[PDB]
C-alpha cells in the first residue's frame, strides 16, 4: 500500500470516538487521497462535534483551515451527501499528531453554517473570506464582511459561475474609488469595522515603505498604546485559487511559485506532492533529494531576507547588503540549477524539468564555505546588540495557547516550546533521511525568539545542505509514471509513445482521475498546504491554499493589544510574512 | 440484461455487445475497429476485458468486449491487470510501426489513437527496429492521405464500402503491408467520402480544406450551427479562428444526421472567408461608394424609405425565418414577397401541403434507415439530399440486418449480417430523368421525363388502391414492371415514398402523394419525404407570400418604387433580364446579403449582412423541424472595422428608425417571440433552443475549449492592449472559455464534443445517454407540425404523355452536389471538384443535330445565347436536353421550361 | 521626431541649448526613485538597490517615502483593484518632472493574473515611460531601465522656468530597443548547452 492509495480512515480512533458519542448514522465517512479521515457532519451538530474533538484527551487544538467549495459542476460525487455547496474545516491533533476534516454540506438557497468562532478564534477570518468569496453566511459571526475584494464587489468571485477573467478597465470606478479613499478618512465610522468605543484613530497604510507588502491597519490608541487593531487586508489578491480552476496541472506551477514570493520551490513542493497524490505517482529518492535541496536553499534564502529586514526594522542597516551578497551567491547556484532566480517553476509532476548540470556541487561548495562565517559576523554585529534586544526581548509575547488557538505555525509556534515541524511529525520527500534538529523556544515567543530561532532554522538547513552535497544518489530525476508531466525530453524527441504523452500532457493537459487529495509541508514562514480537488478532468475542480501568513495576521490584534505603535512595527518585521501569502 | 464490471452491478440492455454497453455506463474501454454505426469485426483487438464464467470464478478468460453480448448475469472486468496489460500491448504494437509525426500531423489534439496511446498508459518504447513506411495517393481536393498513420482499424474500408455505399477505396496487400485506398490515383468518388476524416481514428485521411489553414481543435471557437447547403438541415459544429472559418466539423444529432455529413455540408464552407463578402455598409451616391457605420446607414435608409410610396421586401429561402420575417415586418404583410418563382412556390406550397395535411408521418433522417421499401419519385436524392440517400441504403440493408435477425445473429455482429444477406435487399424504385447515383442498389430505374414518373406514380397509386385515377397509355412491359413495384409495396410493413420539389413537376409531387395515400388506406406504416431546395425553404413556404415574378411586376409597373432584397441573388429563381431591368426601374434597391452578388452593382444600399457563421437564427428543414443555428464568431473582434449584423438585426433596426427615428439593435428572443405571436404556423421554433437567460447551475454555454491559446498575444499585431470579450446579448453562448461543455449538463445545444480523455469525434460516446443513440436530456429541435387525422384526397389531374414537339426542347435537370447549391458555388475548393458544365444530349437527338460528343451547341432562352459542350446520355429520353442546375448561367427554374433554338455554334 | 504634451519636430538660441541640456544632465543624473512596495519586483528592485549591484553608482539610491521628494515611480508589482487607486493618488502627488517604469509583466499588460481582481497594466491608467519584462526581471534589467530612462531624459525638452518661453513638455520618440538590437541578435548562432554549468 503505498502513501498516495485511497484510504477510508476508518481505523482512526477518533471515528470510534465519534460513533460511541454522536452514532453511526450522524456521519458519512468519505474516502479520499488527502492522508487525513474526512467526514461529513450534518450541519445542526457541528457545534457540538467542533466541541468533542475540543474536548478529546489528546484533542483538536488547532482549527488548520476553514473554507467553502462549489460542488455545483462536481459530477464525481459518489458516496457524498448532496450539496450544492460545501464547507470544510481542517483540525489538528498535535499530540496525536493526528488532523480531521469535517464537511458540512449546504444547499443553494440555505447558504449559512453555525459560525466557529467560539471554538476557535482563528476562524474568523476563514469565515470572511468564505463569505466573501463562496457567499456562504456564518450565524453569530460578530462581523462578517469582505475581507479579500472591497466591501463594494457584487458576487462572490470563488463561485463556478463566476467569471474568471479580467473585467474591462474603466476610469469611473477608478475615480469613484479615489474619491471613496479620499472621504473615508472624513466619513470613519468605527462599528462596521468590529470596533467599539481622548480614543485616536489613525491609519498605518495602505502603501508601506517595508518589503513585506503594503496593506492597512486601522489603529485605535489611547496616548502611545494601541487599544484595539483591525487589519485591512487583500490589497495584493490576485486570485490564485481562481487561476487553480483555470489552468491545467501542469501549467499551475508558476502560479504557485508566486504565492509567497521568498520560497519558490518551497512553495512549489506542496502542490507538486498533492499533485502526485492524485496521480499515483510515487517518485524516485534522487527526485526526492533534489526538491529538499531547492526548498532547503530557498529556505536560507528566505531566512536571510528575514532576518535582514527584522534587523533593518530595529535599525541597523548593513547587514541587509551583506545578507543580499549571501543571497546572491544561493541565487546563482539556483540560476545555475533551474534557470530563474526567485520563481523557478522547476519542480514537475512526478519529478523535475531537467537533471542537475554538471559543475553544480562546486558552487554549492563555495556557498557552504561562504556562509558561516557571515551568519556569526550578523549575530556579533546586529543580533547580540543590546540596543536591538531591548526593541525586540518582551515584544508582542504569547505563550503555547494563544499559538494554538489562532492557527500559528513555524517559528512562532516553535518559540512557544512546542516541537511541531511538519519534516519531522509528517515526513514528506524523503526527509527522514536527513539528519537535522528541529529549534524550538523556552515557552514564550517573543520578536527576538523568533529571530533566533530562525537562525537556528537557518544553521540546521546549511547542515541538511551539507550531508546532501556529501551523499547525493545517481538515478533519474523524473519519475517513470505515465503521468509524469512532461516526459523525458530525450524519449519526447525519439520515440512516438513518448511523444504521444508529452503532446496530450502539454496540450490539454494531465488527466488526473476524479479525487481529493492533500499535502502538508513545513514552508518557510510555516505551515504551507495544497487541498486539490479534481473531477476527472486535465484542470483542477479546487484548489485550496493554506497559507501561515493569514494566521499570523490573524493573531495580530490578540498580541499586540496595549502595546505601542513601535512595538507593532518590530512585530510586523518579526512575524516573517509577505501579502501574497497572506492574500494569494 | 445484468452485468458485474469489476464486481458493480449494472443494467444493461441485452441486445448490446459488451464494449457499447459498457461505454453507455461511463466506463473507459479503449477501442479502435468499432464505430457505432458500423458495428463490430474484432479487429483491432484494443477492447479487451477479462470474463469470468460466475462470481466465483478467478481465472477469467480474455474476449473482445465489441464481440461480446452484454447478455444477463455477465460478469467482467476491465481493471484486471492482465487485461490491463493486453491492451497495453496492443497499443505498443501499433505504436511499434507509427511514424514520429504528431507535430506535423492534422490529427494531433484529435486524435483516437493519441487518446488510447494515453489511456492505456503505454509511454515508455522498448521497440529498436525500423518502422514500415508508405507512399501516399492523391484523393482529390478533400482528403489528403497519409498511408503511415494507419494502424489498419478497417474503419475506412467498412464504412466507405458496407456503409457509405462506394466503390473506389478498398483494402489491398497483406500481412503486416496493407494499405488501405483508392487502387490509384484520383479523387474519392463517394459523396460521403468526408466522413472518412472523422471515420479514420489515425491521421491517414485529413481534411485538406482545414489542412490549408490548420489549427488545432483546441484553438477553434465552436458553435452549434445547422448546415445551410440543402434543405436536410445537418446538425454542424462550425469552427473558426483568427477570423475566418476554418473547419465544419459533424454535430451528433440522433434524429437527424448522427455521425455523417455530406460532402456538400462538410466542404462548402468557403464562402464564408471570401475577400470580397460586404463588411461595411456602402451606399451609392453618382458612381462614388462612400463606407457607412450601422448608424448613418440606418437613419438614410431609413429617411429614404420614408419619402417612398410603397416598398416591397423580397425574401429568400437561404435566409433564417427570423430574417424573413423581419423584412416581412418592415415592408408589411401584404407587400412581402417570397424571392421564388411562381412554379417554384407552388410546388414548394404542395410539399407542404401534403407534409402538413396528407395525414402521413414524415419520418426524420435517422427514422428513414427503418423503412422495408423505397420509392423515390423524380428527385435525384444523391444530389440535392444527399443524407437522404445514405439513410435510404441503410434502409435498402435492412433486409439482410432482418435476415440476420432472424436466425438468432445478433445487430452488431455486421459481419454476419452481411454474410446471411449476400444480396438480398430491400426494394428501391427510383425514377429520374436519367441514371441516379442510387442505381447500384436500386431494384428498379426508371429513366423517363417528369410526366411519365408522374404518370408512373400515379398508375401505381390506381394498381394499390382503385379509388385513385386510373392511367390510360400504358406499356405492357411497363406494366409489368408497375405491377412488380406494386406487389414490393403492399407486401412492405414500413413503405416510404420520397420525392421533392427539385424534380420541376407538380405532378411528381400529387403522384407521391397518391402512392402515399394509397398505401396509407391498406393499413400500412407508409410515410413520406419531400426534398426542398434550400436550407429554410420550408420556413419559406410556411411564411407565405407572393412569387418573384409578382414582385417583378410590381417594380416594372412603378407601384413599388422601393425594393429590399434579402440574400437573393434573384437570377437564381428569374431571368436575369427581366431582374436588371426592374432593378435599373426602381428608384431605390437596398439589397441586405452577406455575398457579393451581381445585383449590387445597380443597388442603392448595400448592408452587410451575416452569413450563418456570422449569426443566429432559426430554420426549418424539410421534414419540418424548427432548429436554431448559432453564431461561431465576432466578426468585429478582429477587424474592428468591420459593420457586419444579422439580417434581422438590420430590418428590425431600419423598421424601427423609420416608425419612430431611432435605431434599435434588438435581441434574438424578441424577434421569436414576435415570430410566435404573429405567425402561429412557426409558433414551434421558440422551443427549438432556449433563450438567452439559459444556465447551466448560472453559467453560460462555452464556445471555446478549457486550453484556447494566445488570448494575449493573437491581437497584438493591432494594439498590445487586450480588446474587450464580445458579448452575446443574443443567446445563452459566451465568445469565451468561461461557461459549460460537461457531457452531462442538461442542455441538447452541444457546441463540440470533448471530454478528458477523449479529445477525438469519440467523445460524443460520453456526449450520449447511449452511444449511438440520442443526445442526453434529447436531441435539438423541434417538429412544427404533427401528422394530421384526416389525409388529402386523391389528385385526380393526371398528365399526358410526354410529347418530344419539334423545335422546343424539354429542359431535364441534371443537378450536382457540387456545383448546384448557390453559396456552395462560391467555395474556392468547389471549382477543382465541380465538373465543366456538359450540356446533355441524346444519341438520337445528337444524330438529328450532328453534333458529336465534346462540340460546342449554343442555345437562346430569354435572348441569351449560350454555349455549351455537348455529353452523351443514353438514359435520357429523345425530345429532352439535359441541363445542369445551379452553375454559370443555368438558374434551377430552367426545371420543366423549353427550349428554342439549339444548334451547333 | 518628437511628442509635445501631437508629432512636432525638435524645437531646439545655442545658450537656451546648452542650459536645456545641462538640466537634463542633471535631471538624469539625479533621479529619486520612490519607495514603492507591490509584489515581488519590488524585491528584485530592493535587490538592486543592495551592495551586490549597488544602483547607487548612477546616482538613484535616495529612496523616497516621500512621493513629493521622489521623481521617479518604479511600478514594480501587479496593479491590484485595491491597489490601483492609491497608486493614482501617488502619482498624482509627484511632482514635474515624474517618470514612470513598469517593472515586470505584472505592470506592463498584468502577466499571468488575467484575473477580477488585477488591473490589465498600469499603463491602463498612468503614463508609462520604460517597460521592462520580465518575472520578475533581474536587478541589471532594473538598471538597464535606468539606463534607457536617461537617455529618453537626455533628449527631451522641458520649459527651464514657469515665467519664460514655451510651457509644452517635449519627449523624444525614441527607436525601439528591438530594432535597434535587431542586428546583434539575428545574427547569434550558437549558445552554450544547458547540461554544463
Ligand atoms: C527626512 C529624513 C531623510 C533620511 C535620509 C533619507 C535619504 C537616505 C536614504 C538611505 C537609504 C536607506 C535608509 C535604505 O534603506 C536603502 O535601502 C533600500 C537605501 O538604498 C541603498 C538608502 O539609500
Ligand atoms: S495519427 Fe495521431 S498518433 Fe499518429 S502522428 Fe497523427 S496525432 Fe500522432
Ligand atoms: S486508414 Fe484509418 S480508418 Fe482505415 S484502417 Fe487505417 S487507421 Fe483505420
Ligand atoms: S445533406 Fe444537405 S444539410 Fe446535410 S451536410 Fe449535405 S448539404 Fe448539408
Ligand atoms: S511580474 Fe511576476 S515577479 Fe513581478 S510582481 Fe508579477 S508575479 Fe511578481
Ligand atoms: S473494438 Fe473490439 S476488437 Fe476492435
Ligand atoms: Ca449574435
Amino acid at each position: 500500500e503505498p502513501a498516495w492509495q485511497t484510504r477510508d480512515h476508518l481505523d482512526d480512533p477518533v471515528i470510534g470516538e465519534l460513533r460511541n458519542r454522536f452514532g453511526p448514522d450522524a456521519f458519512t465517512v468519505q474516502a479520499t487521497r488527502t492522508g487525513v479521515p474526512v467526514v461529513w457532519i450534518k450541519r445542526e451538530q457541528l457545534l457540538e462535534v467542533g466541541d468533542f474533538l475540543k474536548k478529546l484527551p489528546k484533542p483538536y487544538v488547532m482549527l488548520f483551515d476553514l473554507h467553502g467549495m462549489d460542488e455545483r459542476l462536481r459530477t464525481h460525487r459518489e458516496g457524498l451527501p448532496a450539496a450544492d455547496f460545501s464547507v470544510f474545516y481542517h483540525l489538528i491533533s498535535i499530540d496525536r499528531n493526528r488532523d480531521i476534516m469535517l464537511k458540512v454540506a449546504l444547499a443553494e438557497n440555505d447558504l449559512h453554517v453555525p459560525t466557529f468562532t467560539k471554538l476557535f478564534p482563528n476562524a474568523n477570518w476563514y469565515e470572511r473570506e468564505t463569505w466573501d468569496l463562496f457567499g456562504i453566511t456564518f450565524d453569530g459571526h460578530p462581523n462578517l464582511r469582505r475581507i479579500m475584494m472591497p466591501q463594494t464587489w457584487k458576487g462572490h468571485p470563488l463561485r463556478k459561475d463566476y467569471p474568471a477573467r479580467a473585467t474591462e478597465f474603466s476610469p469611473f470606478e477608478l475615480t469613484k474609488a479615489k474619491q471613496d479613499l479620499e472621504m473615508e478618512a472624513l466619513t470613519f465610522k468605527p462599528e462596521e469595522w468590529g470596533m467599539k468605543r481622548d480614543f485616536m484613530f489613525l491609519n498605518l497604510g495602505p502603501n508601506h515603505p517595508s518589503a513585506h507588502g503594503a496593506f492597512r491597519i486601522v489603529l485605535q490608541l489611547d496616548g502611545e498604546e494601541i487599544v484595539d487593531c483591525v487589519p485591512d487586508i487583500g490589497y495584493h489578491h490576485r486570485g490564485a485559487e481562481k487561476m487553480g480552476e483555470r489552468q491545467s496541472w501542469h501549467s499551475y506551477i508558476p502560479y504557485t511559485d508566486r504565492i509567497e514570493y521568498l520560497g519558490g520551490c518551497v512553495n512549489e513542493m506542496p502542490y507538486v506532492l498533492a499533485v502526485e497524490k492524485l496521480a499515483g505517482i510515487t517518485v524516485p529518492d534522487r527526485v526526492n533529494v533534489i526538491r529538499v535541496m531547492l526548498s532547503e536553499l530557498f529556505r536560507i534564502n528566505s531566512h536571510l531576507l528575514y532576518i535582514s529586514t527584522f534587523i533593518q526594522d530595529v535599525g541597523a542597516m548593513t547587514p541587509v547588503f551583506f545578507a543580499f551578497t549571501d543571497r546572491q551567491k544561493i541565487y546563482d547556484l539556483v540560476e545555475a540549477i533551474t534557470g530563474f532566480r526567485m520563481h523557478p517553476a522547476w519542480f514537475r509532476i512526478g519529478g523535475v524539468a531537467h537533471d542537475l548540470p554538471r559543475g553544480w556541487d562546486r558552487l554549492l561548495r563555495e556557498f557552504l564555505d561562504w556562509m558561516p562565517k557571515r551568519l556569526a559576523s550578523y549575530e556579533k554585529a546586529a543580533l547580540q546588540n543590546t540596543i536591538l534586544k531591548g526593541r525586540s526581548q518582551g515584544v508582542a509575547a504569547y505563550g503555547a495557547k494563544e499559538a494554538l488557538e489562532w492557527g500559528t505555525t513555524g517559528a512562532g509556534l516553535r518559540a512557544t516550546g512546542i516541537d511541531f515541524d511538519v519534516r519531522k511529525a509528517r515526513p514528506y520527500s524523503g526527509y527522514e533521511n536527513f539528519d537535522f534538529e528541529i529549534p524550538v523556544g523556552g515557552g514564550v515567543s517573543d520578536c527576538y525568539t523568533r529571530v533566533m530561532l530562525k537562525v537556528e532554522e537557518l544553521r540546521q538547513s546549511l547542515r541538511i545542505l551539507e550531508q546532501c552535497l556529501n551523499n547525493m544518489p545517481e538515478g533519474p530525476f523524473k519519475a517513470d509514471h505515465p503521468l509524469t508531466t512532461p516526459p523525458p525530453k530525450e524519449r519526447t524527441l525519439q520515440h512516438i509513445e513518448t511523444l504521444i504523452t508529452h503532446f496530450l500532457q502539454v496540450s490539454w493537459g494531465p488527466v488526473m482521475p476524479a479525487n481529493e487529495s492533500f499535502q502538508m509541508i513545513e514552508a518557510t514562514k510555516g505551515i504551507n498546504s495544497y487541498y486539490l480537488t479534481s473531477d476527472g478532468s486535465t484542470m483542477s475542480y479546487r484548489t485550496r491554499i493554506r497559507t501561515p501568513s493569514y494566521a499570523h495576521l490573524q493573531q495580530i490584534p490578540a498580541a499586540i493589544r496595549g502595546s505601542l505603535v513601535s512595538d507593532l512595527i518590530v512585530y510586523l518585521g518579526s512575524i516573517d510574512f509577505v501579502m501574497s501569502d497572506v492574500d494569494r | 440484461a445484468t452485468i458485474h464490471v469489476d464486481g458493480k452491478e449494472y443494467e444493461v440492455n441485452g441486445a448490446d455487445n459488451l464494449l457499447e454497453a459498457c461505454l453507455s455506463l461511463g466506463l473507459d474501454i479503449p477501442y479502435f475497429c468499432w464505430h457505432p454505426a458500423l458495428g463490430s469485426v474484432g479487429a483491432c483487438r484494443q477492447c479487451a476485458v477479462k470474463q469470468y464464467q460466475n462470481a466465483e470464478d478467478t481465472r477469467g478468460r480474455l474476449v473482445m468486449s465489441c464481440m461480446t453480448p452484454a447478455s444477463d448475469g455477465t460478469f467482467i472486468s476491465i481493471d484486471d491487470e492482465e487485461a490491463k496489460q493486453f491492451r497495453e500491448s496492443v497499443v505498443e504494437w501499433l505504436m511499434t510501426n507509427h511514424p514520429h509525426d504528431c507535430p506535423v500531423c492534422e490529427e494531433g489534439g484529435n486524435c483516437h489513437l493519441q487518446d488510447m496511446t494515453v489511456m492505456t498508459g503505454h509511454s515508455f518504447r522498448r521497440y529498436r527496429f525500423t518502422k514500415r513506411t508508405h507512399r501516399n495517393q492523391d484523393l482529390g481536393p478533400f482528403i489528403s492521405h497519409e498511408m503511415n498513420r494507419c494502424i489498419a482499424c478497417y474503419r475506412c474500408v467498412r464504412y466507405y464500402k458496407d456503409y457509405a455505399g462506394g466503390t473506389d477505396l478498398g483494402v489491398y496487400g497483406a500481412h503486416d503491408n496493407v494499405y488501405f485506398g483508392r487502387p490509384e490515383d484520383g479523387t474519392l468518388e463517394s459523396e460521403f467520402s468526408g466522413n472518412l476524416v472523422e471515420i479514420c481514428p489515425t491521421g491517414v485521411f485529413t481534411d485538406k480544406t482545414h489542412s490549408e489553414r490548420y489549427n488545432r481543435k483546441w484553438d477553434m471557437q465552436f458553435a452549434p450551427s445547422i448546415c445551410q447547403q440543402c434543405s436536410i438541415g445537418c446538425n454542424i459544429s462550425p469552427g473558426e479562428r483568427y477570423g475566418e472559418l476554418r473547419r465544419i466539423e459533424n454535430r451528433y444529432n440522433g434524429t437527424v444526421n448522427h455521425y455523417f455529413l455530406c460532402d456538400r455540408g462538410r466542404f462548402g464552407y468557403g464562402y464564408v472567408n471570401l475577400k470580397d463578402r460586404p463588411r461595411q455598409p456602402v451606399q451609392r451616391r453618382g458612381d462614388d461608394f462612400i463606407t457607412l457605420n450601422a448608424e448613418q446607414a440606418m437613419q438614410g435608409a431609413a429617411d429614404i424609405l420614408r419619402q417612398s410610396k410603397k416598398v416591397i421586401g423580397i425574401g429568400s429561402p437561404r435566409a433564417s425565418v427570423e430574417s424573413n420575417f423581419a423584412l416581412r415586418e418592415l415592408v408589411g404583410e401584404e407587400n412581402f414577397y417570397t424571392g421564388i418563382a411562381h412554379g417554384e412556390q407552388e410546388r414548394l406550397q404542395l410539399a407542404l401541403k401534403v407534409l402538413r395535411e396528407g395525414g402521413i408521418y414524415t419520418p426524420a433522417l435517422r427514422e428513414i434507415e427503418s423503412y422495408d421499401a423505397v420509392l423515390v419519385l423524380g428527385e435525384d436524392v444523391t444530389q440535392t439530399g444527399a443524407r437522404v440517400a445514405l439513410a435510404v441504403r441503410q434502409a435498402v440493408k435492412g433486409k439482410a440486418r432482418e435476415m440476420a435477425a432472424a436466425q438468432k445473429v445478433a445487430d452488431w455482429q455486421i459481419a454476419a449480417i452481411l454474410n446471411i444477406g449476400q444480396r438480398a435487399k430491400h426494394p428501391l424504385f427510383v425514377t429520374n430523368v436519367d441514371d441516379t447515383r442510387l442505381d447500384d442498389i436500386a431494384a428498379w430505374t426508371y429513366r423517363a421525363p417528369v410526366e411519365d414518373q408522374a404518370r408512373l406514380g400515379f398508375a401505381i397509386a390506381h394498381a394499390l388502391d382503385n379509388s385513385a385515377p386510373a392511367v390510360d397509355g400504358i406499356e405492357p412491359e411497363l406494366q409489368s414492371k408497375i405491377d412488380v413495384i406494386v406487389q414490393a409495396l403492399a407486401g412492405a410493413k414500413k413503405p416510404l415514398i420520397i420525392s421533392g420539389t427539385n424534380a420541376g413537376s407538380l405532378e411528381v409531387i400529387q403522384a407521391a402523394a397518391n402512392v402515399a395515400k394509397a398505401l396509407k388506406g391498406r393499413g400500412a406504416d407508409v410515410g413520406i419525404t419531400m426534398i426542398a431546395r434550400s436550407v429554410n425553404s420550408m420556413g419559406l413556404g410556411i411564411m407565405g407570400g407572393g412569387s418573384l415574378e409578382e414582385a417583378l411586376t410590381e417594380l416594372e409597373t412603378g407601384r413599388a418604387d422601393a425594393v429590399v432584397v434579402l440574400e437573393n441573388d434573384l437570377h437564381r429563381h428569374a431571368s436575369a433580364t427581366r431582374v436588371n431591368a426592374a432593378l435599373a426601374k426602381a428608384p431605390l434597391v437596398m439589397v441586405v446579403d452577406h455575398q457579393r452578388t451581381a445585383i449590387m452593382e445597380n443597388a442603392h444600399l448595400v448592408l452587410s449582412a451575416a452569413s450563418f457563421a456570422e449569426s443566429d437564427g432559426t430554420v426549418i428543414n424539410n421534414e419540418g423541424r424548427a432548429q436554431r443555428f448559432f453564431q461561431v464568431y465576432d466578426p468585429a473582434y478582429y477587424d474592428s472595422k468591420t459593420v457586419m449584423l444579422e439580417s434581422w438585426r438590420w430590418l428590425h433596426s431600419l423598421h424601427s428608425t423609420l416608425l419612430s427615428r431611432e435605431v434599435d439593435w434588438t435581441q434574438l428572443d424578441h424577434v421569436i417571440d414576435a415570430v410566435v405571436a404573429k405567425i402561429p404556423e412557426l409558433a414551434g421554433i421558440k422551443d427549438a433552443a432556449p433563450d438567452a437567460t439559459f444556465r447551466i447551475r448560472g453559467q453560460k454555454l462555452a464556445r471555446e475549449p478549457h486550453r484556447y491559446s494566445g488570448r494575449t498575444a493573437m491581437r497584438a499585431n493591432i494594439s498590445v492592449h487586450e480588446p474587450r470579450q464580445p458579448q452575446d446579448i443574443d443567446t445563452m453562448f459566451t465568445f469565451s472559455m468561461e461557461g459549460n461543455n460537461q457531457p452531462t449538463a442538461h442542455r441538447s445545444q452541444v457546441p463540440f464534443a470533448w471530454a478528458p480523455g477523449w479529445n477525438s469525434p469519440q467523445a460524443w460516446n460520453k456526449f450520449q445517454d447511449e452511444v449511438g443513440g440520442k443526445l442526453r436530456f434529447g436531441d435539438p429541435g423541434v417538429r412544427l407540425f404533427e401528422t394530421s387525422e384526416n389525409g388529402l384526397d386523391y389528385f385526380t389531374s393526371v398528365p399526358a404523355r410526354f410529347q418530344p414537339q419539334d423545335g422546343k426542347w424539354r429542359i431535364a435537370p441534371y443537378y450536382h452536389l457540387f456545383g448546384s447549391d448557390e453559396l456552395s458555388q462560391r467555395a474556392p475548393v468547389f471549382q477543382s471538384r465541380m465538373p465543366q458544365p456538359y450540356i446533355k444530349l441524346n444519341p438520337a437527338d445528337a444524330a438529328k443535330l450532328g453534333v458529336n460528343a465534346g462540340t460546342r451547341v449554343s442555345f437562346s432562352y430569354d435572348g441569351n445565347t449560350v454555349t455549351l459542350p455537348v455529353e452523351i446520355a443514353e438514359g435520357l429520353t429523345a425530345g429532352q436536353v439535359g441541363l445542369p442546375m445551379g452553375m454559370s448561367g443555368i438558374a434551377p427554374v430552367l426545371a420543366g421550361a423549353h427550349l428554342e433554338d439549339l444548334k451547333e455554334a | 521626431d518628437y511628442t509635445l504634451t501631437e508629432i512636432v519636430t525638435d524645437p531646439l538660441n545655442v545658450f537656451m541649448g546648452k542650459l536645456n541640456d545641462m538640466v537634463n544632465w542633471g535631471r538624469k543624473n539625479s533621479i529619486w526613485p520612490y519607495n514603492f512596495g507591490l509584489s515581488c519586483c519590488y524585491v528584485e528592485m530592493v535587490t538592486s538597490f543592495t551592495a551586490v549591484h549597488d544602483v547607487a553608482r548612477f546616482g538613484a539610491e535616495v529612496l523616497r517615502a516621500s512621493p513629493r521628494q521622489a521623481d521617479l515611480m518604479v511600478v514594480a508589482g501587479t496593479c491590484f483593484t485595491k491597489m490601483a487607486p492609491v497608486i493614482q493618488r501617488l502619482y498624482d502627488q509627484m511632482l514635474e518632472p515624474k517618470w514612470v517604469i513598469s517593472m515586470g509583466a505584472c505592470a506592463n499588460s498584468g502577466g499571468m493574473y488575467d484575473i477580477y481582481s488585477v488591473v490589465q497594466g498600469v499603463d491602463k491608467f498612468i503614463p508609462v515611460d520604460v517597460y521592462i519584462p520580465g518575472c520578475p526581471p533581474r536587478p541589471e534589467a532594473y538598471m538597464q531601465a535606468l539606463m534607457l530612462l536617461q537617455e529618453s531624459i537626455g533628449k527631451e525638452r522641458r520649459p527651464l522656468s514657469w515665467v519664460v518661453g514655451d510651457q509644452g513638455v517635449y519627449r523624444a520618440n525614441m527607436q525601439s530597443e528591438r530594432e535597434r538590437k535587431r542586428g546583434e541578435r539575428i545574427a547569434v548562432t550558437n549558445l552554450r548547452t544547458p547540461d554544463e554549468i
